[PDB]
């Protein structure tokens, strides 16, 4: 994002109704901590939301 | 019985990602542990 | 499908274990009420003999 809010209006965004590919977020080590509860990030890309 | 020791370098993030059940580009590419294993990690800083 | 096992383990440990609880707690019972069964055929055998 251009901009991200601050915590006291934190900005949040609707995602439905596509095909998401986690696989490029999850190898791109740009993310320092990727910390995952409830669902493995390994195969976060199978389930469907 | 018998100890094994294993020796490598890693730098920047996931340094402590050397361990049973984690996840990253070297722990599925290069080095990955048992999910049971047993023993000891060991790592410090060596810049110098 | 959504749990990476070494984690995963914890969770199916305690559904296993309150489910197997169950199940013990099914047969006991089931125990019980087969011995009551056992006393009452063992009177109808009497009282047709």
């Amino acid at each position: 994002a251009t901009r991200f809010a601050s915590v006291y209006a934190w900005n949040r965004k609707r995602i439905s109704n596509c095909v998401a590919d986690y696989s490029v977020l999850y190898n791109s080590a740009s993310f320092s901590t990727f910390k995952c509860y409830g669902v493995s990030p390994t195969k976060l890309n199978d389930l469907c939301f | 019985t018998n100890v094994y020791a294993d020796s490598f370098v890693i730098r920047g993030d996931e340094v402590r990602q050397i361990a049973p059940g984690q996840t990253g580009k070297i722990a599925d590419y290069n080095y990955k542990l048992p999910d049971d294993f047993t023993g000891c990690v060991i790592a410090w800083n060596s810049n110098n | 499908s959504r749990l990476d096992p070494p984690e995963a383990e914890v969770q199916i440990d305690r559904l296993i274990t309150g489910r197997l609880q169950s199940l013990q707690t099914y047969v006991t019972q089931q125990l019980i009420r087969a011995a009551e069964i056992r006393a009452s055929a063992n009177l109808a055998a009497t009282k047709m003999s």
